């Protein structure tokens, strides 16, 4: 009735997971190609660590539907890298290499200005 | 009162940090890292220059509209350093040159030059200071860059009590002569080296962490008439460095000693140039001079820096000295033991 | 002689020789573009005063940025920036590639080509004349004729 | 009759009141609302799961024939449950005529792909899911067209901000573009234009 | 009119100026400071009061439509003078 | 009403397919197009003499900014910001405040000609024609920070450019 | 203007001057209005 809605690709967070795993296991192996093919100065204990970083933010999720379209931006970054459409600018703005690390604790965040 | 320019924003581009900073020796390789952090969070940055207008163009797109500013100076004209100085709060000097030319010699560059910039930034109420000197600075070295290095370092201590002294080793980076200057011996075949290279120790240290350092300084207020001690976290033998080198661009490694004379006279030839010389008899000194264990001076760590291997920064200094792409790895040099 | 005679006279003939055969390579991104364009057509031919219609990054000396420069468009810009052999100089053409123009405040255009590569004329309009574009090369010309890159090394 | 005023056609106002209650009757069980606006526009508003089945009638039937997609855009409407509007737009050669097919989605909520009735539905599609993020199932070859790579968001959408979140500049320490979180010189200056006086009567809403 | 600071700034005629300490000064090192020499409050000031014989003038700024929107300046008080909203050129009544 | 750009069929006699062998075998519409870029070598060249001659204008030409005054030297403006509200880049900025005088005046007059569109409008909305687009277009700078105006530069624009900006009003404000 | 000259006023520059960029001349841009926010100046005679 109300809580009545169409799917994506997955009917239940089992099937959901499913995908999850076949995305989580086609960039563990791309890595290493990206690393090489784009000349990137990280190393691939690096690449592979930003890969879990991006997948356990969002191990909270409960709708399949929402995970559903997690993975599909997912497939779509995926082959934006694989088919070098992106560019080595676009690869390492995973790292943000030049950004200063934002304190975090009130203290810091008190000295340097009014945001919380 | 008239200072202390309440920062505002995020620290970024458009944002105000507060910092007027008159930057002399901008246009060369530490100073192309040193604005370009100072301008990241929306820094006044005052660039005195004696070279074309054309060749600070690299520095313009560094600060946001308005953020940076040019002069020109001379060495020996105490009132255009007045111009330059007179509304800053920190003056940072970096100038220094490899060799000598037929206008200004080691002694102008790290001593008068030095001195007469920290004379006039007394004189104008300037509150921090900060000079570079060496690592091996010390009045009883072989080499003349070396000596006046410790001459002004003294001399600057004098004139302001104040001042901050950093004292880095060999610094490593992508428009570095350090690395660099251990690729292009290839154009000469064999690789020479006194004693094989084996007598003599380098801690090279970052150019991001030397930067780092500078900038940590300013903001600190415990490193006020304090001296310092920049060096990598890592030591090793000038013969596996420069073995390392070579690793990483895949070039023919093929070295072999050389008595002290001999190289020196060789040294005497390439200074013969009326350009930049590719190496001198000051140089090989420098190279082959075991870099000063410091115990008793703060080093990074003090500032908050965590010093960066040479391994990590090798291959992005290095890589375009190879002659391929996508080769398809090399094994770190020994690491002599602390202590 | 006294030698400072021998290189201001050494930097008159370099300088010519640059500013009299300038070649440019035209980033042509959006409409002024068309006006870029038009200053190569026969009213203003500025093919007569030694300027090219076109040429490759590899054999050019001075990049016209011409149009606005989108955030997916901006590495590439820079690669070829990179490429050019120097000496290179950049001429920033119209509102758009100034500070952002009409698409300042847009969430994919770069404010400004001067974030991304050094300028040395800005040419304002929207777009400048055929006429305002042929001025500002003119004055480019007359900046370099200005350099002093023998002197300054004589003196080093 | 006046000079400044759009003289009314009420010939083809009539003609298109016709063929919408002709569709409606054909197709009942999608056809959820059909209206004419008074410069002589047809409307006809239908179910989502719909878009194949009246699509391809609208194309196929001989007193249709409506055999171009002019424009399929999409609308942001925060305030409706679905707040996404699907709009096709339509013309037929055969009978000078032109008429706009709407209908509703959301966030999760899947439509259906058109490509198999009208193929230059292709990148308008690419477009709706890149500016709105609206999904289309089924479709050859789906993803940002606009955008720039990795961009993250969709910019058309009510709530995200004009300036957007990041800014691109190059950095000369590690010598490529970077992306930093945006700050500007000058904030956008923004207007409350809108009188608090009543303008058209007509439109009045009850209270 | 314009007045130089102490420093030596010369000041706007909106009555801006550094003062000497500001870091802000830099700019004008090697360059100079743009000032309009032709204050606005001084020239009007120097524009003769028309007398005229009627309790309402209007003023247009002159030029006909070239000029700005007409209004019309009353006149009855006689401790001052009738001044123009727009340009700024004062009126007067004959002795009355 | 239509035509047919190509619906021809050409005629098969012996005659015409000569005529089309020769064409084939001796290049004669090849040598026909030399022709026309011959005739061109001997056509008078359309280049005009820059920068001794400048290519013809027009009174209604938009180039740069100018801030007017009134023949007694007090200036136009009166601060009320139409410009601001209807220049379609938002490149004006303006605050004001009573002067000493308690006239109506600006402090802030910035024009940002790096988002200026050079379109007209602020021309338009002033009503007493204190904002005007001089016939200037000659104005290009070395640094972006030139390109930034305030009332100062605007001013010294009208200051300068006034005897031929007034000419050019005088010979369009009728269709305006 | 020989034939038709144009009308002189008195705050029209009687001296043109040409396009002044890269030189000592050339236009700075600065905020043409005062500081907006006071703040307060501590006594500067001693209390106790
Ligand atoms: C290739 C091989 C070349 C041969 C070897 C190198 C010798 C080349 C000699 C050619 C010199 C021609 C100089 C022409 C200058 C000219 O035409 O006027 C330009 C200008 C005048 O023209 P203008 O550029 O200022 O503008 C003209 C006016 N408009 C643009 C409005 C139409 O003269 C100069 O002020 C510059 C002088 C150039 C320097 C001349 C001295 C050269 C001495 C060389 C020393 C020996 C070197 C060894
Ligand atoms: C076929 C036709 C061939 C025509 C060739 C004719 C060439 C005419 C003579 C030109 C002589 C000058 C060419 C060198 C100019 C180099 C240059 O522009 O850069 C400035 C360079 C660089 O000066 P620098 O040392 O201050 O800058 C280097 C450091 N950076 C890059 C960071 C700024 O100056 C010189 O190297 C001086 C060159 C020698 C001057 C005396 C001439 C002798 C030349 C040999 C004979
Ligand atoms: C100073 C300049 C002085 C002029 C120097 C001669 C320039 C010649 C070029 C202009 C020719 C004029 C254009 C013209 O009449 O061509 C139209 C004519 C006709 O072109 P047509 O294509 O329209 O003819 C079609 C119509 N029917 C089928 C009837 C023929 O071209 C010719 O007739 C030229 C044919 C002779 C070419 C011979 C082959 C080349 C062999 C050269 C020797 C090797
Ligand atoms: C035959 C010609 C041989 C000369 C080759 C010179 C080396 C190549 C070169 O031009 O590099 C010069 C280099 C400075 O220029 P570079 O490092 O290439 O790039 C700078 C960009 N900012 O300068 C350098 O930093 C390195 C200079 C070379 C040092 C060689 C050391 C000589 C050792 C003795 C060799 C045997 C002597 C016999
Ligand atoms: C000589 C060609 C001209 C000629 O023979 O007289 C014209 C005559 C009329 O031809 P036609 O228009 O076709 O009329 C008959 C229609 N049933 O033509 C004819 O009746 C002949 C019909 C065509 C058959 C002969 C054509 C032979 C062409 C072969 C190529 C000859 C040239 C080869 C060498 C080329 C060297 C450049
Ligand atoms: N590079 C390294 O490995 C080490 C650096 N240092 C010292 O720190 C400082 C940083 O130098 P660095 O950037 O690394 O190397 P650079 O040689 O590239 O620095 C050159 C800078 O100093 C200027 N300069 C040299 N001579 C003069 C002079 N007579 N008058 C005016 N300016 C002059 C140069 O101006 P211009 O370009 O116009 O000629 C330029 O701005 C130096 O003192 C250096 O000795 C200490 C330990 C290691
Ligand atoms: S500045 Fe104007 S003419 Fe030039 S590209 Fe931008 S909008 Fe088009
Ligand atoms: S011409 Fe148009 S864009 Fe430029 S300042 Fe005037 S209203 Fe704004
Ligand atoms: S519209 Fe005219 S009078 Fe009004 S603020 Fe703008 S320039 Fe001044
Ligand atoms: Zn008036």
């Amino acid at each position: 009735a109300s809580t009545s809605v169409k799917p994506i690709f997955s009917r239940d967070m089992n099937e959901a997971k499913r995908r999850v795993r076949e995305l989580y296991r086609a960039w563990y192996r791309e890595v290493p190609n990206t690393v090489h093919l784009f000349q990137l100065d990280i190393s691939v204990k690096q690449g592979r660590d930003k890969v879990r970083e991006m997948f356990k933010k969002n191990a909270h999720i409960t709708d399949p539907r929402v995970v559903d379209l997690l993975v599909i931006k997912g497939k779509m970054e995926l082959e934006e890298t694989i088919k070098v459409w992106k560019q080595r600018t676009h690869v390492m703005r995973f790292f943000h290499e030049t950004e200063a690390p934002r304190p975090k604790d009130f203290l810091s965040k008190f000295y340097v200005g009014h945001d919380p | 009162l008239h200072h202390a320019v309440i920062p505002h924003g995020k620290g970024g581009r458009s944002s105000v940090s507060g910092i007027v900073a008159t930057v002399f020796g901008a246009t060369g390789f530490l100073g192309r890292y040193v604005v370009n952090h100072l301008g990241r969070m929306g820094s006044q940055v005052i660039v005195p220059h004696r070279c074309e207008p054309y060749d600070t163009m690299h520095l313009r797109p560094m600060g946001d509209l308005g953020q940076i500013i040019f002069m020109d100076w001379n060495g020996r004209d105490k009132d255009s350093i007045r111009r330059a100085v007179e509304h800053s709060s920190v003056v940072i000097n970096l100038v220094g040159r490899e060799w000598e030319t037929q206008n200004f010699d080691f002694e102008d560059v790290f001593v008068k030059i030095p001195q007469a910039i920290a004379q006039v930034s007394k004189e104008a109420g300037v509150e921090k200071f900060i000079h570079i000197s060496h690592l091996n600075a010390d009045i009883k070295s072989s080499s003349k860059y070396l000596r006046s290095k410790a001459v002004g370092e003294k001399e600057v201590r004098e004139t302001f009590p104040e001042a901050t002294i950093i004292k880095p080793a060999e610094i490593f980076g992508r428009e570095d002569r350090f690395l660099n200057y251990f690729a292009n011996i290839r154009w000469f075949g064999g690789v020479p080296l006194i004693s094989l290279g084996k007598k003599t120790v380098k801690q090279p240290v970052y150019i991001v962490d030397v930067t780092k350092g500078i900038i940590n300084a300013i903001k600190d207020p415990d490193a006020r008439g304090k001296t310092f001690a920049f060096v990598g976290p890592s030591r090793y033998l000038l013969f596996d460095l420069v073995q390392y080198v070579f690793a990483v661009a895949h070039r023919p490694f093929l070295p072999y000693p050389l008595p002290h004379f001999a190289y020196r006279w060789i040294g005497r030839l390439f200074e013969i140039s009326p350009f930049e010389p590719w190496t001198t008899r000051d140089k090989v000194e420098r190279i082959h001079t075991t870099d000063k264990i410091l115990p008793h001076l703060p080093g990074l760590e003090d500032l908050g820096v965590e010093a960066t291997p040479l391994e990590l920064k090798a291959i992005e200094v290095l890589r375009r000295h190879r002659t391929y792409r996508w080769l398809s790895d090399v094994q770190p040099a020994k690491t002599i033991p602390t202590s | 002689s006294r030698g400072e005679y021998v290189v201001a006279k050494l930097d008159d003939l370099i300088n010519w020789a640059r500013r009299s055969s300038l070649w440019p390579m035209t980033f042509g991104l959006a409409c002024c573009a068309v006006e870029m364009m038009h200053m190569a057509a026969p009213r203003y031919d500025m093919d007569r005063f030694g300027v090219v219609f076109r040429a490759s990054p590899r054999q050019s000396d001075v990049m016209i940025v011409a149009g606005t420069l989108t955030n997916k468009m901006a590495p590439a810009l820079r690669k070829v920036y990179d490429q050019m052999p120097e000496p290179r100089y950049v001429v920033s053409m119209g509102s758009c590639a100034n500070g952002g123009g009409y698409y300042h405040y847009s969430y994919s255009v770069v404010r400004g080509c001067d974030r991304i590569v050094p300028v040395d004329i800005y040419v304002p309009g929207c777009p400048p004349t055929a006429e305002a574009l042929l001025y500002g090369i003119l004055q480019l010309q007359k900046k370099i004729k200005r350099e002093k890159r023998l002197r300054i090394w004589y003196r080093r | 009759t006046r000079p400044t005023v759009r003289p009314r056609n009420d010939v083809a106002h009539k003609q298109l009141s016709a063929f919408g209650e002709y569709v409606a009757e054909i197709l009942p069980k999608y056809v959820q609302q059909v209206q004419v606006s008074c410069f002589n526009e047809l409307e006809i508003c239908i179910h989502p799961d719909g878009v194949i089945p009246v699509l391809t009638f609208l194309r196929d039937h001989s007193n249709a024939q409506f055999k171009s997609l002019a424009d399929l855009t999409a609308v942001d409407i925060p305030t409706r449950q679905n707040r996404f509007e699907i709009v096709y737009n339509l013309l037929s050669l055969r009978f000078n005529s032109r008429i706009r097919v709407k209908t509703y989605t959301d966030e999760l909520t899947p439509i259906e792909s058109s490509v198999p009735v009208y193929k230059a539905a292709n990148w308008y599609e690419r477009e709706i899911w890149d500016m709105f993020g609206v999904f289309f199932a089924n479709h050859p070859d789906l993803r940002r067209i606009l955008t720039d790579y990795g961009f993250e968001g969709h910019p058309f959408r009510k709530d995200f901000p004009l300036s957007g979140y990041v800014e691109l500049r190059y950095d000369d320490e590690v010598k490529r573009v970077v992306a930093e979180p945006v700050e500007l010189a000058q904030e956008f200056r923004k207007f409350d234009l809108n009188s608090p006086w009543e303008a058209f009567p007509a439109y009045r809403q009850p209270p | 009119g314009v007045r130089t600071s102490p420093t030596g700034e010369k000041v706007t005629h909106t009555g801006q100026v550094y003062d000497d300490g500001d870091y802000r000064k830099v700019r004008f090192v090697g360059r100079q400071k743009e000032v309009n020499e032709n204050f606005a409050i001084d020239l009007i000031a120097e524009q003769p009061v028309s007398q005229v014989g009627s309790r309402v003038i209007s003023c247009d700024g002159g030029g006909g439509a070239l000029g700005h929107p007409r209004v019309y300046i009353n006149l009855d008080k006689e401790t001052k003078t009738g001044t123009c909203g727009y340009c700024g050129l004062q009126f007067r009544q004959q002795h009355h | 009403t239509y035509k047919y750009v190509n619906l021809r069929e050409p005629s098969m006699d012996m005659k015409s397919v000569t005529d089309r062998a020769a064409q084939t075998l001796l290049w004669t519409e090849l040598i026909r197009g030399l022709g026309m870029t011959l005739s061109y070598l001997f056509r008078e060249p359309a280049t005009i003499n820059y920068p001794f001659e400048k290519g013809p204008l027009s009174p209604r030409f938009r180039g740069e900014h100018a801030l007017r005054r009134y023949p007694s030297g007090e200036e136009r403006c009166i601060a009320c910001k139409l410009c601001e509200a209807v220049c379609p880049a938002q490149a004006i900025t303006i605050e004001a405040e009573p002067r000493a005088d308690g006239s109506r005046r600006t402090t802030r007059y910035d024009i940002d000609m790096t988002k200026c569109i050079y379109c007209g409008f602020c021309q338009e909305a002033c009503p007493v024609d204190a904002i005007v687009e001089g016939p200037n277009f000659e104005f290009s700078t070395e640094t972006h920070e030139e390109l930034l105006y305030n009332k100062e530069k605007l001013l010294n624009n009208g200051d300068k450019w006034e005897a031929e900006i007034a000419a050019n009003i005088q010979a369009d404000y009728l269709y305006r | 203007p020989t034939v038709k000259p144009p009308t002189a006023r008195k705050f029209i520059w009687t001296n043109h001057k040409f396009n002044l960029s890269g030189t000592p001349q050339q236009y700075v841009p600065y905020s043409t209005t005062r500081k907006k926010i006071q703040e307060w100046v501590p006594p500067s005679t001693p209390y106790k």
